[PDB]
Formats: C-alpha cells, structure tokens, sequence
C-alpha cells in the first residue's frame, strides 16, 4: 500500500529533525558552565527505533525518549568557581564535536533521501489515479 | 548514509583524544617526579557478514614512560632523587599505599613526613619526625634527625624510607595520579611491596619530568595532518552521498 | 575548552606563574635576609574513559 | 548467500570487541 | 530494538 | 602600601584561548544555519502537485 | 524536549590582584588583595575601587 | 499524548528560565 | 495573538 509510505515517511522526517536538533543543541552548547539549576550541561541523544504494532516488522521510526550521555564529564580546575566541588573541580559537557557535526550532516542527507521517497511515492500515487484514463 | 564516514569521524576524534593526552603531557613539563603517559591508536575490526572492510580506530593508553628524569641540584637535604627503577611508597588517598617518584618530602608542625601532601610510608608505617628538627637522610633511605639546641653528637636514627622496585609493565596510574601495582602484578608479588634493599636515594638532588619534546613535536604534527585527512575523508563520503540520493526521484 | 585548548591553557598559565617566581627572586635580590621561592607543581584528576 | 542476495535467516550480530579474551 | 542513531552507536566500547 | 600603583588583571593566555574558541564555535553555527537552510528547501519543493 | 539555547552571562569579576609598578609618588596606593577603597559614586552613594 | 496526534486540549505554554526563581 | 517572528523571539529574555 502506497498510503502507508506517506505515514512512514513522516515518521522519519519527523524523527531525523529531532535528530538534527538534539545535534544542533550539543554544537550549541558545547561550553556551557552551567543551567538553570546549577547542573552542567549534558550531551543529550535521540533513541530510534521501528514502530511496527499491527503485526508487522517494518514500520518506519520513531523516537522512544530523549537520553543524557553517561561518558565521564570533563573536569576543569577552577577553585574561585561559586559551582566547584570540594576538590575545586567544575564539571563541564562531554559534547563529542566532531561527531555532533557528523551528525548534522547524516541526519540532513537522510532526511534529503526520505524527502526524495516522498516525492517520488505521491508522483507515483498521482499516476494511478489516471489508470485507464 | 554510508558509514565510512562514521569511521573518519572515529579517527578524527581519537586523533583529538591523543592530542588531548599530549597537551596534558606537555603541560607537566616541569611537574616535579612525573611520568609522562604514552599514547598508541589500535585498529579494531568489526566483525560480521559479509565483506571486512570496516576497521575503525581507538586511541589507548599503554601505561607511561619509567625512562628516569631530569636531575635538578637543589641544596635541600629533603628533597630526594630514586635510583632508576625505585619507587618511593606514600599512603594513598583512601588510607591504601601508593607509589610515586616526587621526592620533595616535607614537614609538618607536628613533624610528619608528606609528599604532596600524602604521608610518607616507612617500614614501621608513617614516619613521625621530631618537631622541628634537622632531616638527613642517607643513601639507603635512613632518617638522621637533630634537635636544634643539642650538639651534633645528638644526631640518631629514627627511620627508614620504605623504597620498592617496580617495572613499568607492573603498575598503573591511579585517577588521582599515584601510581599503583596492577592486578596480575599484585597476584605475583603481593598485596604489599617487600622494601628493596638494593635501592639507593640521592639527597639534595629532585626529579623532574620526563616528557621528551621532540616526540611531542611530532606527535602533534603527525596528529594535525591525520586530522586534516580524516576531514577529507568525511568530505567525500558526504558529497558522495549527496548525490547518491538522487536515485530516488521520478 | 575542547579539551586540548584547556590543558594547554592551564600549562602556560603554570608557566607564567613560574617566570613571576623567577622574576620575584631576582628582583629581591639586594634585600636583606630574603629567602628565595620555588615553585611546586602537580597534576590535577586523571579522567578513566574506559577501564583496561 | 551472495551479497546483495534474500536470504531465510537474520545476520549474526555485529560486534567489534577491543581486546580478544 | 534500537539506540542512539550516530556518533554514540558507531564507536568502539568497552564491554557490558 | 604607599608609593606603588595596582595595574589590570587581565590575563593575555586566557583572553587569547577565549578568542580562538569563540572564532572557532562561530564557525561551527554558521555551518550548522547552513545546513539547515539546504534542508528547508526539498522540504517546500513537496508542496509541489 | 530537544531544545536548549545558550546565553552569555558575565558572573562578576576577576578580584585576583594585577601588577604593580613602582612610581616614586607618594600619592599612588596599592591595596592588600580583598581590599577596596572607598569614594563617593556620581549618584551621591558609595562605591569600592582599586 | 503521542507526538503527531489530535488532543482536545491546547499545548501548555513552554517556557525557558534563565534562573529557578 | 502574536509577536516580533523569528529573531527576537527565539532568544531568551529576562523574565517579565
């Protein structure tokens, strides 16, 4: 059923932006010291995964959660800092640059290609609708 | 996308990882008694079907360079130098026992011996010291103490350094810097380490660093350029995939 | 702070911190019953990425 | 099979281990 | 069933 | 103390640092303002039929 | 929630003390480091400076 | 209230504090 | 109703 493929689609899209945010975020603030609680930023990251209920293997993506990374936070020494711990040390983001860059760009090159199926599935579907003139 | 560009990332970023490790090498260049820590990328390849074409690339830390350091003439009888191969023992953060090579040994008012502030560790335990007296100490590691006051014929023993051998393969740098014996190590030689007695300190003489700059020159010149040719690596794989979508339209 | 502008940062500030030692010993060198200073340094936390 | 090819099972699961035990 | 799409997935780690 | 005057405090090594990682994060958004931009636009073209 | 936006804050200021140089001038005083001295602001208040 | 869908009530108003108070 | 699109209203503002 062609009809579906718009439904999938979108999940994807829908679901690569969200990915392209998460990245643009990270990028963003890779030097943040602290937030509105005082807590230092985390890496956060998208979970992906199919959405397939009725009985079926495929059925696009979607994304089950947002989740803060739990790689070790950098640790900078700075003891006039109203936020260092007893030791003098300030936690600061773990953001991965360069994979936070390869993100946007993975992400924008297959949210191109399931803009491309888009096109392609409902050029498709406007073809059938003249079967038999 | 085509994950190839997932393995340049890999090796861009470990490339940042090692340069991290060298800057914080190079940043110790005067740290007194420090151990230079080495850096080496592994390939790991990914096992699976069909074709081994995927072998990205991890930055790893094989223990650090024993190659003995600098010698500096300071004419303080408390500061110390090791025999290659000699560790000095000092009591840990978290009350264990802990090695280290910085032999800048003071006192404290109430006269016991600290290295960085870690008690120092003889063979009886923590060494006490009498308050505010004169420290020599020998060549095997014996503590001569005089009282101020009394002549120099008061001059006595009190106690002895606790100084241990160990190879680089046999220990591991704790988080906190000391350095530690390593668990196939241990099983072998103990829990503790027997003093040597073959062991010679030099008084009046401190360690330095033994981070070689040559090596770090060119290791971060060689980490610069793999870094460039990993960006264009990542470069054409993502042109490539650029065009590559438009097999979809029509 | 991408971590290698950082560690750098803080060994040429250990550096600077040096040379003010350096040009406060010379620069006391005429005074009376001065005693020189020497500059310590140490290593800050080891970071574990991944255990061997 | 060949790659590229349908085939009844799933493929092994894909690991890169660091070190070999 | 799924994970985090990229970078956090597509590095080597130590096992669980 | 009389006789002596109290300069700046600003350190040269850390404003220096500052600026490199302050030109080199810009670089970095306005790729990212880029990319976004080359994206907004298949999306419109699927308005088209 | 993917979102988070970055803002730039300035939280105070650096008190560490600067360099001092030595002008012959009896008027010039340096402070000890977590001192200030006192005059009057603009606005008929008080303000701290070094 | 699964992302995408249609719900009665309109969305909460969102919010970005600078600070908790 | 509304307000100022797309800079000014993307950024964040003291609380008033």
């Amino acid at each position: 059923a062609l009809l579906n493929i718009f439904d999938i689609a979108g999940s994807a899209l829908a679901a690569q932006s969200k990915r392209l945010n998460v990245a643009a975020s990270n990028l963003a603030n890779a030097d943040s010291v602290t937030g509105p609680d005082g807590q230092p930023y985390r890496a956060k990251q998208v979970v992906f995964q199919v959405d397939a209920a009725p009985g079926q293997a495929t059925g696009g993506v979607k994304v089950a959660s947002v989740i803060e990374s739990q790689a070790p936070e950098k640790l900078v020494y700075e003891p006039g800092n109203p936020l260092a711990d007893a030791n003098g040390y300030v936690k600061m983001p773990n953001v991965d640059v360069v994979g936070e860059m390869v993100n946007t760009m993975s992400a924008s090159r297959s949210y191109q290609a399931n803009i491309e199926v888009l096109n392609t599935v409902k050029s498709m579907m406007l073809k059938t609708l003249t079967l038999g003139q | 996308m085509d994950h190839a560009i997932y393995t340049a990332m890999g090796a861009a970023s470990q490339t940042l990882n090692q340069q991290a490790v060298t800057a914080s090498n190079l940043a110790n260049a005067s740290t007194p008694g420090f151990r230079a820590q080495l850096n080496a990328l592994r390939a790991v390849p990914v096992d699976g079907l069909s074709l081994a074409t995927r072998t990205l690339v991890t930055a790893s830390t094989p223990g650090a360079d024993m190659t003995p350091g600098q010698l500096d003439y300071t004419s303080r009888p408390l500061d110390v130098a090791l025999q290659q191969d000699g560790w000095l023992v000092v009591q840990a953060a978290d009350g264990a026992e802990g090695y280290t090579r910085n032999g800048n040994i003071q006192v404290g008012p109430t006269g016991q011996l600290t290295i960085q502030g870690h008690p120092v560790i003889g063979e009886g335990g923590p060494i006490t010291v009498p308050e505010g007296s004169e420290i020599t100490i020998a060549a095997d590691g014996t503590i001569s103490a005089l009282n101020p006051g009394d002549p120099p014929n008061t001059v006595a023993p009190v106690g002895r350094l606790k100084l241990v051998k160990a190879e680089g393969n046999e220990v591991q740098r704790s988080d906190d810097g000391l350095f530690r014996l390593t668990a196939e190590a241990q099983a072998e030689r103990g829990a503790v380490l027997a003093a040597d007695p073959s062991i010679r300190i030099m008084s009046g003489v401190l360690e330095g660093s033994n981070v070689k700059p040559v090596e770090a020159m060119t290791d971060m010149i060689a980490n610069a350029r793999r870094f460039e040719m990993q960006m264009k690596v990542i470069t054409s794989v993502d042109e490539n995939e650029g065009r590559a979508n438009q097999l979809l339209s029509m | 702070m991408i971590s290698s502008l950082w560690i750098a940062k803080t060994g040429l500030d250990a550096q600077q911190t040096n040379m003010d030692v350096i040009a406060n010993n010379l620069a006391n060198v005429s005074t009376n019953g001065f005693k020189r200073q020497r500059a310590v340094f140490e290593d800050l936390l080891y970071q574990t990425i991944r255990q061997p | 099979g060949v790659p590229g090819a349908l085939s009844n099972q799933p493929a092994p699961p894909n690991e890169a281990p660091i070190a070999t035990p």
